[PDB]
C-alpha cells in the first residue's frame, strides 16, 4: 500500500543516516588495534566513509573488539558495551576476538568476545589487514542497509 | 536390556589363568547411555530397597578384599599349597571316564578368530575367517 | 533415542542435553529466560522470529556455537510453522500480547496461533508441547485477553491431547510489565487504584522460576498432559504490593481510589497509541482481577523449582526507578509487604 | 673453522671462573654451588637465607657492581622437594658482565624480599607470588599482579592445567559476567613428541 | 557423483549424510549443505594409463618441485597397473 | 589476464561467487565423517 | 585386531518389552524400576544369575552380594568346572600353579585335552620357546592338533 | 619433623590471626553491599563469609593457616579498595551454577562421573 511504501523509503532514510555515521569507540586491546590505527591512517582514511572515533561509549555507535579479551578485562568490556546507546553494533576483529585465536586454550582468555557481547560482523585474521577490517566495516553498513525496523513496526 | 561397559571402557579387575590379578583402565567412556557394570547392580540394589554397602570403585574393591584378598594384589602371583588335600578328596569320586576321544573345540585356525561376542562383532575377524576358509 | 540426542557432558554450554526445542516467542520477556536456561544446559534451540534481526541479538550469546538456529516465520503462513517444528522433540509456545493491533487481535494470538503451532507440531511428530496460558485464564473472566487464553488452552488440547499447559500468575523481572508498570505510575503524581487496591489479591512469580520450571518440564517424565500453576510463595493485596514497590523505589506513594469504569475509560485512551500502549482497558482489568486461590494443581515445586520471594529480587528490578539520593539504599531499608492467606 | 658451529671464544670462560671462585670465597656461608655453562654464563646457587646478603654484596661491592636486576623469576620442578627455583639475573654495567644467582623455595617456605636492594624486584616478586604462590617476607605490597581478581590457584605451577578450572561468560539472567566450570568444544590435543632414542650422549644419566 | 539421499540431502564425497531423523539437519533450513561436486575419486579414474618401456618408473606428479616427493613404482606384476601412492596416476609396462 | 591467462583446469570454478554471508547460500559447517559406533538393532519379532 | 568389534552391535540404551513384545528404548530410571519390581517378589531359588566370558570381578562380587541379599545362591558361570572333590575350595585346584614362566623350567610337559595354540596362544608361545632353548619334551593326550 | 615458621609458632597463635581476619571481613560486608550496590542482604553476605572460613576448617598445619590468612587479607583488600567488581564479589555466591547432586543414584542417571 501507499503507507507501506512510504514506510519503506523512511526505512531507507534512517538506515542511510546510520550507515553514513558510524562512530567506533576508541578502544583496542592488542596487536589487532594497531591495524585498526592503520585503517585510520591516510591510505585508507576511514574518516572518508563517515567513520569517526569517539572516546566515550555514550557518543559511540560501534564497538570494534580489536585484540584478546582476557577474563580480567571481560567485565569491563561488557560494561562499556552496555553504556553504548542503541542502536549499537560490535565488530569482532581478529582470531583472539573471534574465538580466542592463539590463546584459545589459555586459562586466562575468553574463548571469543561473542560469549560476552552480541557480535554483528566477524573479521578473520591475525591481524586482519587494514583492508580486511575495512571490508568488514563496509560489510556492517550493508547489514544496516538491510535493516527493516520501520516496516516491521507497520506489520505489527 | 541394561547397556554395560566393555573392558576398554572401565577400570576392572581380571584374574588370568595363573591366578594373577591385574586391572584394566579406562581408555574411552561407555557409548550412549551405557554405564559401568558394577554401578548398574549398585543402582539396581538401591531401587529395590536392599542397598549394597559400596558407592565408589574404591569401596567395591575393598569388598573384593573381604571376599578373596588376592583380587587386590595386582600383578602378584600368590603361591598356593594344599594340593595334596584336593587330591585326597578326589580319590573318593566314584565317577568313571568315558571312551570318547578328547577332541578340542578348536582344531584349526578357522575356529580361532570368532569365539566371544567382541570377536563375533568384528569385521576384521570375518575377513580372517573368510581368508583361511577361501 | 537417536544417537545425536543422547545427553553427554555435565550440563554446561558445550554439553549435549538431548533437548531440541523450538521456542515460539523467544524474543519477548519470558522468552530470553527460556532460551537462556535451554541454551546454558547445552540444548539445541530453534528460534522463529518475525522481528528485525537487531531485536534477536541479545539471544545470540545464549548458546555455544551452533546451538541456536534462528528462523524467519510469519504467523499467517502455515508452511513457515512446519519449517520450525520439523526437527524438534519439544515445542514451547510463549506467543502473546498485552494489547491488540490492527493485524492480530486476542483471538489470533491466544487461540489461532497456538492452535496452528500445536497442529503443526502433532503432524511433525513432536513428543512434548509446552503451552503457556494464565492462572486467571477462564471463560467467565472480565478480561477479554483472559477469556481467549481459556479458549486457547482447549484448542491446544484438542489437537495435541498430551500438551503440557503452564499457568503462571503475574511474572515479575527486569523487563516485566508488572513491577515496572507500577513503578512508572510515579510519572502521574498519584496511584489510581480501583477500590484503593484492597479487594485485589496478587501472587506474583519470578520470571526465572517460570522459565526454570518450563525447562524442567522439557525433561520431567511425570508432566505429559498435566496443567501447572506457577505462582509465588506469597499473596499480597494489591494496595500493599503497590505500596511496597514505592518503598523499594523510595518514591512518594499517594494512592487514591478510582472506580473501575473511570479507570477502564482511561486505559482506552492510552490504547490509541500507535506504538506500544502504556496501558489498555484489558491491562487495567487484569491488574484488578484477583489471583485465584491454588486448589489442586501441581505447582513450581513439582517441577523441582523453589519459588523465589518477591523480597529477594525486587531491588534488581526497581533500583533503576530510584533517584540519586536512594540508588544505594539496601534491601533492608524497606519494610516488607504484608501477606494474606486468602 | 666451521661455518655452522657457534664460535667458542676462550677468555670469557676463564674470567667468569675466576670471579665465581671470588664470590664463593667471600660468601661461604651462603654459596652452595658455582658453575659456568658452555654458553659462558656464571651461576651462583645459594641457600635461601643468603639472598639479601648475596645480592647486596654483588650490588655494592667494588669488583662486582651488579646494579641492575635484569629480572627475577621462578622455575617449577615438581620432582624436587623444594620445587621452586628462584632465579635472579643481574647486570653489571661497570664490567659489562652478567651473573645468575639462584636459590630455592617450597610451598610453605617464603623467601626474603630484595625490594630493599633492587626496587626493580617489587613487581617481579609480585609475579612470582601470583604465578607460583611463593610468598616473600617484607614485601611492601604483595598482591596478585597478573591474574584476574579473586583468581584461585597459581597457574604457572606445573600441576595447574593449561586451560584452568573456570571460564567466563555473560549470563543474561543475572545480567553479569559469571564464572563456570570449564568445558571445551574441542579438547587440547596432547602430542607425544619425545623420540625414544637418545640425542645427547653427553647428558646421559647413570642407570643406578 | 553428487548422489542425493532419500531424505533429499546431498551426499558428500566422503559418504556423509545426516539420517532422516537426525535433528542436526536443522542447520540447513533456509540455507544449504556445502558440498564439493568434483569427486577426486571420479576424476582420477578418468585418466588413461601411461604406458612405459622400463620396469621401474619414477613419478613426481608433474611440475618437478611443484609436485610430490619423487617415488618409483615396479611394473613387473603384469596383471594390475602400478599406482602412484601420492597422485594416483597409473602406469603399465609396454611389453 | 587478457595477456597472461591462467592455466585452464576442469575443476576451476567457471562462475565466481562473492561473499555469500547472510544469504541463503551461506556456508554452514558440519562433520564430514560418518557414524563411528553402530548400535545393535533388536529383533522385530516376539520371542 | 578384534577391537573393531567394540564399535558394532553395541547396546547403548536400556530396553524393555512393550505391549507387542518388542524391545523399545526406555530410560535408566524406568528400566531399573522394572527389575527392582520383579526382584522384590522372587527370593531364593527363584532368582539366578549367569556370568559370561567377559565380566569384571567388580561386577561378579556386586552381582553376588545383590543375590545373596534375596537369599539366592544360584550364581553360575557358563564355563564348567568339576565341583566334586575339593571343588573351588582350594585355589590350587583350578589354577595354573606352575605359572606361565614356569614352563621355562620344566623338562616334560604333558598336555591333556587341549589345543594350547588357540586356547592360550601366548602360553603355546612360551612352550615352544622352552621347546627351542631348554629342549623341552612335550607330549599330548588328545587329538593330533598342530 | 621440624620446619621454619612463617608467622605463627603453632595453631593457637595462628587462630588469633584468623579471628582477627574474620572480624575485618565481618565489618566490611555492610560496606561492600552498600558501595557495590549488591542485591543481597548483609545477613546473607555475612553468612557467605562464614561459609568460606569453614571451607578450611580442617587445616591444622600452622604454616598453612598463615598462608590462608595471608591470602584472605589480600582478598579483603581487593574488596575494600573496590578493585573487585559486582561480578567478582558475586562469584562467591555461584548463582548461575546448578549444583551437582551428591547421591549415587542421581550421579548414576546423569553420566559416568563418580
Ligand atoms: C537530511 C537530508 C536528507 C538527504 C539525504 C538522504 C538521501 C540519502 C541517499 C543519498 O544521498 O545517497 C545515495 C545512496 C548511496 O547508496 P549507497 O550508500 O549504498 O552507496 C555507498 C557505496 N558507494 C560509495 C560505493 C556508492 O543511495 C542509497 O542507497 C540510499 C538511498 C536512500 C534514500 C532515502 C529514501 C528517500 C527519502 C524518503
Ligand atoms: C532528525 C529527525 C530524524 C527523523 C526522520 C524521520 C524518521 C523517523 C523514524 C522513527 C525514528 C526511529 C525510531 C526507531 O528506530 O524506532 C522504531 C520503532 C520500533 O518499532 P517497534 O514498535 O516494532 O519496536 C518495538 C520494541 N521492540 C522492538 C524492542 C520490541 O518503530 C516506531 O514506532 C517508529 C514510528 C515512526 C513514526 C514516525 C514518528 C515516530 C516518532
Ligand atoms: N506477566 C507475564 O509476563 C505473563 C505472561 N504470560 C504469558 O507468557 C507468554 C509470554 O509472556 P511475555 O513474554 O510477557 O509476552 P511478550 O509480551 O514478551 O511477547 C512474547 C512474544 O510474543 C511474540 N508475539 C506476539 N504476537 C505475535 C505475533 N502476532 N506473531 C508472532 N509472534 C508474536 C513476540 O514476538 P515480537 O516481539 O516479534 O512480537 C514476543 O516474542 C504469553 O503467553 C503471556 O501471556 C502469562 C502470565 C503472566
Ligand atoms: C488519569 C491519569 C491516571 C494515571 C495514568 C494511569 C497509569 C497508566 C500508565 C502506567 C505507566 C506507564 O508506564 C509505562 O509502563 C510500561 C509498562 O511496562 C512501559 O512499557 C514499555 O517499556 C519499555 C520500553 O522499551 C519496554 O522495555 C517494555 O517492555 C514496555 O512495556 C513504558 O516504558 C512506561 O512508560
Ligand atoms: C584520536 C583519534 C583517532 C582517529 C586516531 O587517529 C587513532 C585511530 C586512534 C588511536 C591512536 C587509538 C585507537 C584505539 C585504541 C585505544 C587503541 C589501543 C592502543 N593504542 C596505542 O597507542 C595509541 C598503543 O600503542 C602501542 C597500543 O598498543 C594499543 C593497544
Ligand atoms: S588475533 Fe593476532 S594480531 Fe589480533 S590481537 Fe590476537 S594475536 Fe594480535
Ligand atoms: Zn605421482
Amino acid at each position: 500500500s501507499r503507507a507501506e511504501y512510504v514506510v519503506t523509503k523512511l526505512d531507507d532514510l534512517i538506515n542511510w543516516a546510520r550507515r553514513s555515521s558510524l562512530w567506533p569507540m576508541t578502544f583496542g586491546l592488542a596487536c589487532c588495534a594497531v591495524e585498526m590505527m592503520h585503517m585510520a591512517a591516510p591510505r585508507y582514511d576511514m574518516d572518508r566513509f563517515g567513520v569517526v572515533f569517539r572516546a566515550s561509549p555514550r557518543q559511540a555507535d560501534v564497538m570494534i573488539v580489536a585484540g584478546t579479551l582476557t577474563n580480567k578485562m571481560a567485565p569491563a568490556l561488557r560494561k562499556v558495551y552496555d553504556q553504548m546507546p542503541e542502536p549499537r553494533y560490535v565488530v569482532s576483529m581478529g582470531s583472539c576476538a573471534n574465538g580466542g585465536g592463539y590463546y584459545h586454550y589459555s586459562y586466562s582468555v575468553v574463548r571469543g568476545c561473542d560469549r560476552i557481547v552480541p557480535v554483528d560482523i566477524y573479521v578473520p585474521g591475525c591481524p586482519p589487514t587494514a583492508e580486511a577490517l575495512l571490508y568488514g566495516i563496509l560489510q556492517l553498513q550493508r547489514k544496516i542497509k538491510r535493516e527493516q525496523k520501520l516496516k516491521i513496526w507497520y506489520r505489527r | 536390556i541394561l547397556p554395560g561397559a566393555a573392558y576398554t571402557e572401565k577400570s576392572a579387575t581380571y584374574v588370568n589363568t595363573e591366578g594373577r590379578a591385574q586391572q584394566t583402565k579406562v581408555a574411552v567412556t561407555p557409548p550412549g547411555l551405557a554405564r559401568e557394570d558394577w554401578k548398574i547392580i549398585r543402582a539396581l540394589s538401591e531401587i529395590a530397597g536392599i542397598t549394597l554397602p559400596y558407592d565408589t570403585l574404591d569401596q567395591v574393591r575393598n569388598r573384593l578384599e573381604e571376599v578373596s584378598p588376592n583380587l587386590v594384589r595386582y600383578d602378584d602371583i600368590e603361591e598356593t599349597n594344599y594340593f595334596q588335600q584336593a587330591s585326597e578328596l578326589a580319590k573318593l569320586v566314584n565317577q568313571e571316564v568315558l571312551a570318547d576321544p578328547l577332541v578340542p573345540p578348536q582344531l584349526t585356525i578357522k575356529d580361532f578368530y570368532m569365539t566371544d561376542s567382541i570377536s563375533r562383532a568384528s569385521q576384521t575377524m570375518a575377513k580372517c575367517v573368510k581368508a583361511v576358509t577361501e | 533415542l537417536h544417537h545425536a540426542v543422547i545427553p553427554h557432558g555435565k550440563g554446561g554450554r558445550s554439553s549435549v542435553s538431548g533437548v531440541v526445542a523450538t521456542v515460539f516467542g523467544a524474543t519477548g520477556f519470558l522468552g530470553r529466560y527460556v532460551v537462556n536456561h535451554l541454551g546454558r544446559m547445552g540444548s539445541q534451540v530453534i528460534i522463529p522470529y518475525r522481528c528485525d534481526v537487531y531485536d534477536i541479538m541479545h539471544l545470540r550469546l545464549m548458546g555455544d556455537l551452533g546451538q541456536l538456529t534462528f528462523l524467519e516465520w510469519d504467523a499467517r503462513d502455515k508452511d513457515s510453522i512446519r519449517k520450525a517444528v520439523q526437527h524438534s522433540n519439544v515445542v514451547i509456545n510463549l506467543i502473546g500480547r498485552e494489547w491488540e493491533t490492527r493485524n492480530f487481535d486476542f483471538e489470533d494470538v491466544f487461540v489461532n496461533i497456538p492452535r496452528a503451532i500445536a497442529q503443526a507440531s502433532k503432524e511433525a511428530g513432536v513428543e512434548r508441547f509446552i503451552h503457556v496460558s494464565h492462572l486467571n485464564a477462564s471463560m467467565k473472566s472480565s478480561s477479554k485477553s483472559l477469556r481467549s487464553k481459556a479458549v486457547g488452552e482447549k484448542e491446544v488440547r484438542s489437537v495435541f491431547p498430551e500438551a503440557i499447559i503452564i499457568r503462571p500468575s503475574d511474572i515479575f523481572g527486569r523487563e516485566d510489565r508488572f513491577l515496572n508498570h507500577f513503578a512508572n505510575y510515579r510519572w502521574f503524581l498519584a496511584v489510581p487504584l480501583v477500590s484503593l487496591g484492597f479487594k485485589t489479591v496478587k501472587q506474583p512469580v519470578y520470571v526465572a522460576d517460570v522459565s526454570k520450571g518450563i525447562v524442567n518440564a522439557t525433561k520431567d517424565p511425570d508432566a505429559v498432559g498435566k496443567t501447572f500453576a506457577f505462582t509465588g510463595p506469597n499473596r499480597y493485596l494489591l494496595f500493599h504490593l503497590v505500596k511496597y514497590i514505592f518503598g523499594m523505589t523510595h518514591r512518594t506513594f499517594i494512592p487514591y481510589p478510582l472506580p473501575l469504569f473511570v479507570y477502564s475509560w482511561i486505559g482506552k485512551l492510552f490504547g490509541l497509541s500507535p506504538f506500544e500502549p502504556w496501558t489498555t482497558k484489558d491491562k487495567v482489568e487484569r491488574i484488578h482481577i484477583s489471583d485465584v486461590m491454588p486448589t489442586d494443581l501441581p505447582g513450581l515445586e513439582d517441577l523441582g523449582v523453589q519459588p523465589t520471594p518477591l523480597e529477594l529480587k525486587s531491588i534488581e528490578v526497581l533500583r533503576r526507578h530510584r533517584t540519586y539520593r536512594w540508588l544505594s539504599s539496601e534491601i533492608e531499608e524497606t519494610k516488607p509487604a504484608k501477606t494474606v492467606n486468602y | 673453522k666451521r661455518p655452522t658451529v657457534r664460535p667458542r671464544s676462550d677468555v670469557t670462560h676463564k674470567q667468569l671462573s675466576a670471579f665465581g671462585e671470588y664470590v664463593a670465597e667471600i660468601l661461604p656461608k651462603y654459596v652452595q654451588q658455582v658453575q659456568v655453562s658452555c654458553l659462558d654464563e656464571l651461576e651462583i646457587c645459594i641457600h635461601p637465607d643468603g639472598v639479601i646478603p648475596t645480592l647486596t654484596f654483588l650490588r655494592d661491592h667494588t669488583n662486582a657492581q651488579f646494579k641492575s636486576l635484569a629480572d627475577l623469576t621462578a622455575v617449577d620442578v615438581p620432582t624436587r622437594q623444594n620445587r621452586f627455583e628462584i632465579v635472579y639475573n643481574l647486570l653489571s654495567l661497570r664490567f659489562n658482565s652478567r651473573i645468575r644467582v639462584k636459590t630455592y623455595a617450597d610451598e610453605l617456605t617464603p623467601i626474603d624480599s630484595i625490594v630493599s636492594v633492587h626496587i626493580a624486584a617489587n613487581w617481579y616478586e609480585r609475579e612470582v607470588w601470583d604465578m607460583f604462590g611463593v610468598f616473600f617476607f617484607n614485601h611492601p605490597d604483595l598482591r596478585r599482579i597478573l591474574t584476574d581478581y579473586g583468581f584461585e590457584g597459581h597457574p604457572f605451577r606445573k600441576d595447574f592445567p593449561l586451560t584452568g578450572y573456570v571460564e567466563l561468560r555473560y549470563d543474561d539472567e543475572v545480567k553479569r559476567v559469571v564464572a563456570e566450570p570449564v568445558e571445551l568444544a574441542q579438547e587440547f590435543r596432547k602430542f607425544d613428541l619425545n623420540s625414544p632414542w637418545e640425542a645427547f650422549p653427553a647428558y646421559r644419566q647413570p642407570p643406578e | 557423483g553428487v548422489q542425493v539421499s532419500p531424505s533429499g540431502e546431498k551426499i558428500t564425497h566422503t559418504g556423509q549424510v545426516y539420517d532422516e531423523k537426525d535433528y542436526r539437519r536443522v542447520r540447513f533450513v533456509d540455507r544449504q549443505k556445502e558440498v564439493n561436486e568434483n569427486f577426486a575419486i571420479d576424476l582420477i579414474a578418468q585418466q588413461p594409463v601411461n604406458e612405459v618401456e622400463h620396469r621401474i618408473i619414477a613419478c613426481d606428479g608433474g611440475g618437478g618441485a611443484l609436485g610430490h616427493p619423487k617415488v618409483y613404482i615396479n611394473l613387473d606384476k603384469e596383471t594390475k597397473t602400478g599406482t602412484c601412492g601420492y597422485c594416483g596416476l597409473q602406469f603399465k609396462q609396454h611389453h | 589476464p587478457t595477456t597472461n591467462p591462467p592455466t585452464a583446469r576442469k575443476f576451476i570454478w567457471t562462475n565466481h561467487k562473492f561473499n555469500v554471508s547472510a544469504t541463503p547460500e551461506q556456508y554452514v559447517p558440519y562433520s564430514t565423517t560418518r557414524k563411528k559406533i553402530h548400535e545393535w538393532v533388536p529383533p522385530s519379532t516376539p520371542y | 585386531f578384534a577391537y573393531d568389534g567394540l564399535k558394532r552391535q553395541r547396546l547403548t540404551e536400556p530396553m524393555v518389552r512393550n505391549e507387542k513384545g518388542l524391545l523399545t528404548y526406555t530410560s535408566w530410571e524406568d528400566a531399573l524400576s522394572r527389575v527392582a519390581g520383579m526382584l522384590q517378589n522372587f527370593e531364593g531359588n527363584a532368582v539366578a544369575a549367569i556370568a559370561g566370558g567377559l565380566v569384571d570381578a567388580e561386577a561378579l562380587v556386586a552381582l553376588k552380594d545383590l543375590l545373596n541379599k534375596v537369599d539366592s545362591d544360584n550364581l553360575c558361570t557358563e564355563e564348567i568346572f568339576p565341583t566334586e572333590g575339593a571343588g573351588t575350595d582350594l585355589r590350587s585346584n583350578y589354577l595354573l600353579n606352575t605359572t606361565i614362566a614356569g614352563v621355562e623350567e620344566a623338562d616334560v610337559v604333558l598336555l591333556v585335552g587341549t589345543n594350547p595354540r588357540f586356547e592360550a596362544p601366548l602360553f603355546n608361545a612360551r612352550i615352544r620357546k622352552s621347546w627351542l632353548h631348554n629342549d623341552l619334551k612335550v607330549a599330548l593326550i588328545g587329538s593330533p592338533v598342530d | 619433623t621440624s620446619v621454619k615458621p612463617i608467622f605463627s609458632r603453632d595453631l593457637n597463635e595462628a587462630k588469633r590471626r584468623v579471628r582477627e581476619l574474620y572480624r575485618a571481613w565481618y565489618r566490611e560486608v555492610p560496606n561492600t553491599v552498600h558501595l557495590m550496590q549488591l542485591d543481597i542482604t548483609v545477613k546473607q553476605g555475612r553468612d557467605k563469609v562464614r561459609e568460606m572460613f569453614m571451607k578450611n576448617a580442617h587445616v591444622t598445619d600452622p604454616r598453612v593457616v598463615d598462608l590462608l590468612v595471608i591470602k584472605g587479607k589480600m582478598e579483603l583488600q581487593e574488596t575494600i579498595k573496590v578493585w573487585k567488581q559486582r561480578t567478582h564479589v558475586m562469584r562467591f555466591f555461584h548463582e548461575t551454577e546448578t549444583p551437582r547432586p551428591k547421591d549415587f543414584l542421581s550421579k548414576f542417571y546423569m553420566g559416568h562421573d563418580p
